């Protein structure tokens, strides 16, 4: 249980901090099929936005400003931004009180913490990805251009500990399980 | 140089000539050169900016600024009768006749809301059965209990919530008349559920969308968008002298707009709804609306229809001899369908658009998140209300004591 | 037509037609009491207390979203009068009110028959007028 | 013996459910297919509905004459009318549409459909944009001292506003039927009530029922307070 | 209103009783078209149809 | 106020979301509004599924396959 709660912090940690959540592809087409080459191809963070191929410089923007379509996505992964701070507010504060425990409620309180870590994650997760399917629709529908949005490195860093934080949720009761009765 | 009366194909980087500057009304050069017998002279205006005698300074602008001064003669391109051009310029009959149009951008899908879930049951059903439920759920509490029981209001909140969603019981009341509660209350649910799930098919089969700002009173009166239009020209000026009251008070909404009360371009004004689409509606000339509206993007489109009827006549400056010649020609061209055969001609020639390219062409999508995306909102938020209620359980056992 | 509102006026005709069955044993056990075994009445009538008030609680949230201001007004005086009639009262606490086994003290049994010949005046013509707005609505 | 009875009623009950929601998403993804009459040359196409237009007028001047090509087509069956499809005349011509219920369109001038629509019996409604557009004229005989008084007048009585004025004068008022089109532009696309109804019926009337059962059976406790059955059955 | 016949009948209808010489001014919906033009005069547009 | 596990718990949650019965059938309302809405959950999320999985197959059933010349003089795609 201390376990998954060590491995819960640093996989969000690097999922909160790291500039890989989302691709980005946006080329265009020619007959014969024909594709393209890179076009216009951004990888993208939660802070900090690197762009990757239309212009090659990673311009990795404390977003206010410009450096069309990714800053419209940056407003709207702004109004999902809190929900994995959230997530990692409640998720040290169910750590730092589960090794408080270990030296009663102490330790079945974190639980909480971790579950309501959890769940700010999914609708964390859910507005994130209605943001995105809000500026795909957006887009306006044409033979020529394309877009191919794809989840990069940091939900399996960011998703895969939200198994681990419920994972630590629900060990954390039987602690409370085991150690209540030996009361 | 404009839509298709008059443009520099770039042939011309080849070609001589004629084949300059060509378009519909160059084809009506040679049909007129019938009956006049006049040659052409393909002179774009550098200075176009459509106008008439400018304001305070009486200055003709741009085609007038070489019609008017005696620099042409012949007016064969898109002019609009004015009446205060009238003043200047004795006119022939028009070719055609235009209205005020609104090119709107071609209305793309909606987001769907955080509660697009409950779409396909209206605002209406979704209030009767919560009340249907209550109001089938006491029935039940009020049966088995002046009658001889397990069914409290919290057993009973519960058979018939676990009847709704279909998930069955294990209470199964043993009554006659608390089964005939729960008997009718089944098909009900039979129903209802394949009402919404009948209805759903509906809306991701045969997906009718709309063009909320059309029949232009309430483009007007329902204030939503960007009023954009074109700059000096025609247009501008029959809503500088708005009389009826319905387009006063959508030119002072254009005499009240910002930033963009006019911009320029006939070609821009086009761009501009192709790239802000949120919000601006350009409001240009009729036939020049359907040239956009058909040509290859086909994403435009004409809402409303023809606020005024304004006619193409050629300009002669104020008596210009070869007005007569230039008239009765028009008339044989007008008569005899040849004009209308160009007219058949020039918007029948670029890739037919509109329902035309509506066809069989569909592909439909997969659900996005964001279709059901206030369930999980609903989901969540039911397990913060549960969990709250845990701890308020915990709390009265625990302060009982 | 059929409408939100007129079906809550198809609920209450059901939900009211038991409601004055609830008060038809606040007047025959009255007659009992009259006649007369007092704590088989005390734990009778204890009972249906709470179903009594709280059915005519349903219906002032009902008309409130079924945004009719008028029977909202036409019952609020009494679920301001089965607020006032319950809160002083429980203070035996045995599970509700509206018995306290030693019923049999003065004044309190001709109180309550002002409300026996009170409940089944107030919903016997509000349960035709909830009828006349049925199909005041339905027929529309 | 027993399992196989409660075994195919389980099978009969998947098919009859299964088609049940079938032909409920067939008749609303039918009845939102149809879409309405909308343009000219949709109605080119529409050989269902008669469309004539008023005869000895402009108008049927107007698809005899031009050469649109769609009009060619509209003409040619206008031509080949069975019966008559032009009526004589306009106020026969809306009760043409009146009564025909929604099978016989109305080719006619826009300022006169206007104000047919804003009439106390609102069910007709102008369909698309303008076909053409052409003017009212104040008719003089062909070169007569008439004429231009009447020219100048005109042009003067424009700019005092004065015939727009006019044009406000009998029309602005005529919203008398009520305007029931200013309350119906979403076209809202969920069941109502009015879809499902019935069931609301015998849920309430199922209520109904119950408790008049639930009242039945407590006499029948109360008065059995206070092979008899099998005789009772053998009659039976 | 008025239009044109077999032979002509002349231009039965309204134009009938203006082009025939029954009356002078016709303050009406009558419609401005070439046919009209050719045969009768007609005022400035005041209405758009 | 024991029968739910962490693991009997699993399988009423399994159990609502393929829409099939369970004995388990939960005790208290801090306890019945979690099997509340996520019977909720699982009617829209299913009767999603079987609208567009009946709106792939009456879509690609309505596409007809060009046979005339004058079907492909409209199908300007080919
Ligand atoms: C039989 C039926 C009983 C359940 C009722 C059916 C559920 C759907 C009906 C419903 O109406 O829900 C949808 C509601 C809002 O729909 P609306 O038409 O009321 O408002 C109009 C929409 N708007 C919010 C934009 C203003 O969406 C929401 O807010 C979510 C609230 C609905 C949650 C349903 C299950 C909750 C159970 C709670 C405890 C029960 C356990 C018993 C012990
Ligand atoms: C049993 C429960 C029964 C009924 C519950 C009903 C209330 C449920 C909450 C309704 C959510 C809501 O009505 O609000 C939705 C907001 C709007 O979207 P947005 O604010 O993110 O901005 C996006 C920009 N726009 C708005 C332009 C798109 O969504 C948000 O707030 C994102 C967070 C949603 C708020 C509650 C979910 C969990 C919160 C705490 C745990
Ligand atoms: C925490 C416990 C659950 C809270 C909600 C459910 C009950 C409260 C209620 O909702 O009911 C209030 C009481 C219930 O009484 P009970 O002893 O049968 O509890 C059940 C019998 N046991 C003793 C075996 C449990 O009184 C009744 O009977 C109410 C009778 C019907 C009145 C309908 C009220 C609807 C109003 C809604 C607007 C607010
Ligand atoms: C003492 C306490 C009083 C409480 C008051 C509530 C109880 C009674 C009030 C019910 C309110 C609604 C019912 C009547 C009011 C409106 C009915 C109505 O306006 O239209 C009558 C129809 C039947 O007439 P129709 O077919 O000619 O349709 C005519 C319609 N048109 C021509 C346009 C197609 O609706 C019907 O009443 C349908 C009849 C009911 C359903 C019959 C099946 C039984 C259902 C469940 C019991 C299970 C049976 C077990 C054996
Ligand atoms: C029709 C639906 C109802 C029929 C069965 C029925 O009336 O409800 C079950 C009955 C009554 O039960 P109860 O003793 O609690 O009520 C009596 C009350 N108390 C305790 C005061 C004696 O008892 C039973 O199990 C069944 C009694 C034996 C049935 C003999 C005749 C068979 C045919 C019956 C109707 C025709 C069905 C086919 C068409
Ligand atoms: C995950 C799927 C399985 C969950 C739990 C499980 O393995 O099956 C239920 C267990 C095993 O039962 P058993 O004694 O019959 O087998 C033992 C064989 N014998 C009788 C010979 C000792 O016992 C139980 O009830 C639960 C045992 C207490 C669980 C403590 C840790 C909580 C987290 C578990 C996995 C994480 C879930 C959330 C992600
Ligand atoms: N034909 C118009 C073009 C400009 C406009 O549409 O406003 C004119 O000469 O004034
Ligand atoms: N006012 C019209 C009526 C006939 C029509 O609508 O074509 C006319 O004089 O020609």
């Amino acid at each position: 249980s201390s376990v998954f709660a060590v491995c819960g912090l640093g996989l969000l940690g690097i999922a909160v901090s790291t500039d890989y959540w989302l691709y980005l592809e946006e080329g265009i087409i020619l007959p014969q099929n024909q594709s393209t080459e890179v076009k216009m191809s951004l990888h993208s963070g939660l802070w900090r936005v690197c762009f990757l191929a239309g212009e090659e410089r990673g311009r990795c923007f404390t977003i206010e400003y410009v450096m069309e379509s990714t800053v419209n996505v940056l407003k709207m992964i702004r109004s999902a931004t809190p929900f994995p701070l959230v997530s990692l507010f409640f998720m040290f504060i169910g750590f730092i009180l589960s090794n408080i425990g270990h030296i009663t409620i102490l330790a079945f309180v974190s639980g909480i913490f971790f579950i309501l870590s959890g769940l700010s994650l999914v609708v964390g997760l859910v507005l994130y990805i209605s943001s995105i399917n809000d500026e795909m629709l957006n887009r306006t529908k044409d033979a020529e251009t394309y877009f191919n949005y794809k989840y990069g490195w940091s939900f399996a860093f960011a998703a895969i500990s939200f198994l681990l934080t419920e994972s630590a949720g629900v060990m954390s009761v039987y602690l409370f399980m085991k150690r209540y009765t030996a009361e | 140089l404009e839509s298709p009366y008059v443009m520099m194909k770039k042939n011309h980087e080849m070609l001589e000539g004629n084949e300059r500057y060509e378009g519909y009304c160059v084809d009506l050069a040679a049909e007129i050169a019938k009956h006049c017998g006049f040659k052409y002279k393909l002179t774009i205006v550098g200075d176009g900016k459509y106008g008439a005698r400018d304001a305070d300074t009486k200055i003709w602008n741009g085609m007038v600024g070489e019609l008017v001064y005696g620099k042409a003669d012949i007016a064969i391109a898109p002019l609009t009768i004015t009446l205060v051009r009238e003043e200047v310029i004795d006119f022939s009959k028009p070719f055609m006749s235009l209205g005020i149009s609104i090119m709107i951008k071609k209305p793309q899908k909606s987001k769907p809301g955080v509660f697009s879930f409950l779409d396909p049951l209206a605002y209406e059903i979704w209030m009767c059965i919560v009340f249907a439920y209550i109001g089938v759920s006491v029935v039940l509490f009020l049966v088995s209990r002046f009658s001889p029981n397990e069914f409290g209001i919290f057993n009973s909140l519960w058979f018939s919530l676990g009847a709704f969603m279909q998930q069955g019981c294990d209470i199964s009341p043993r009554s006659l008349s608390g089964r005939i509660v729960g008997g009718v209350w089944w098909f009900f649910t039979l129903i209802i559920i394949s009402s919404y799930t009948a209805n759903l098919a509906a809306f991701l089969t045969v997906e009718r969308m709309v063009s909320p700002i059309e029949s232009a009173e309430d483009l007007s009166k329902q204030t939503e968008i960007a009023y954009g239009t074109l700059d000096s020209g025609s247009t501008k000026e029959f809503f500088r002298r708005s009389k009826i009251a319905v387009f006063d008070k959508m030119w002072t909404y254009m005499r009240s707009a910002e930033p963009s009360v006019f911009v320029r371009t006939t070609a821009e004004g086009v761009a501009r709804v192709r790239k802000s689409k949120g919000k601006y509606a350009y409001l240009l000339e009729s036939t020049m609306n359907e040239y956009i509206e058909q040509r290859k993007p086909c994403d435009t489109m004409k809402v409303g229809g023809n606020l005024d009827s304004k006619g193409y006549g050629i300009a002669t400056p104020k008596g210009s001899s070869l007005g007569t010649p230039v008239n009765l020609a028009v008339l044989k061209l007008s008569e005899q369908g040849v004009l209308d055969k160009l007219k058949n001609k020039w918007w029948y020639d670029k890739g037919e658009c509109g329902a035309k390219d509506s066809g069989s062409k569909e592909k439909t999508s997969a659900l996005s998140l964001s279709n059901v995306a206030g369930v999980f909102y609903i989901l969540v938020g039911g397990l913060g209300l549960a969990m709250l209620v845990a701890l308020i359980e915990f709390c009265y056992k625990s302060r009982a004591e | 037509a059929f409408t939100f509102a007129a079906f809550c006026y198809m609920l209450t005709l059901v939900l009211c037609a038991s409601l004055i069955f609830f008060v038809i044993w606040h007047i025959i056990a009255f007659d009992e009491l009259r006649t007369d075994n007092i704590e088989r009445i005390c734990c009778l009538l204890r009972k249906l207390v709470v179903p009594e008030y709280s059915i005519h609680g349903l219906f002032c949230l009902m008309f409130l979203c079924a945004a009719e201001w008028v029977t909202l007004g036409l019952n609020i005086p009494l679920l301001f009068y089965h607020l006032w009639r319950y809160f002083h009262r429980p203070a035996d606490g045995s599970e509700v009110m509206y018995d306290a086994v030693s019923i049999m003290n003065a004044d309190i049994l001709n109180y309550c028959q002002k409300e026996s010949w009170c409940k089944l005046a107030f919903y016997l013509l509000s349960f035709f007028y909830y009828l006349y707005s049925m199909v005041y609505t339905l027929v529309s | 013996s027993g399992r196989i009875v409660g075994g195919v009623w389980w099978f009969f009950t998947l098919i009859i459910i299964s088609s049940y929601t079938a032909n409920l998403a067939a008749f609303l993804t039918v009845e939102r297919m149809v879409s309405p009459i909308e343009s000219a040359e949709d109605l080119s196409k529409q050989t269902e509905i008669a469309y004539g237009t008023l005869d000895s007028g402009s108008t049927k001047e107007f698809f005899r004459r031009s050469k649109i090509a769609v009009f060619d087509k509209m003409w040619t069956y206008m031509r080949s009318a069975e019966p008559s499809v032009f009526v004589r005349t306009t106020a026969e011509g809306v009760a043409r549409v009146r009564k025909s219920k929604g099978k016989y369109a109305y080719l006619l001038e826009s300022t006169m459909n206007e104000y047919i629509e804003q009439r106390k019996p609102c069910d007709t409604m102008k369909v698309g944009g303008n076909l053409d557009s052409k003017g009212y004229g104040i008719a003089t005989p062909k070169g007569s001292s008439l004429g231009t008084p009447v020219n100048l007048a005109v042009l003067k009585l424009s700019e005092q506003g004065v015939l727009d004025k006019l044009k406000n004068k009998w029309w602005y008022d005529k919203g008398e039927c009520g305007a029931k089109d200013s309350g119906s532009k979403e076209k809202t696309s969920a069941l109502s009530l009015s879809n499902v109804a019935g069931v609301f019926y015998i849920l309430v009337g199922g209520l109904g029922l119950a408790m008049l059962v639930a009242l039945i059976e407590f006499c029948y406790k109360s008065r059995a307070e206070a092979a008899c059955g099998r005789k009772a059955l053998t009659l039976l």
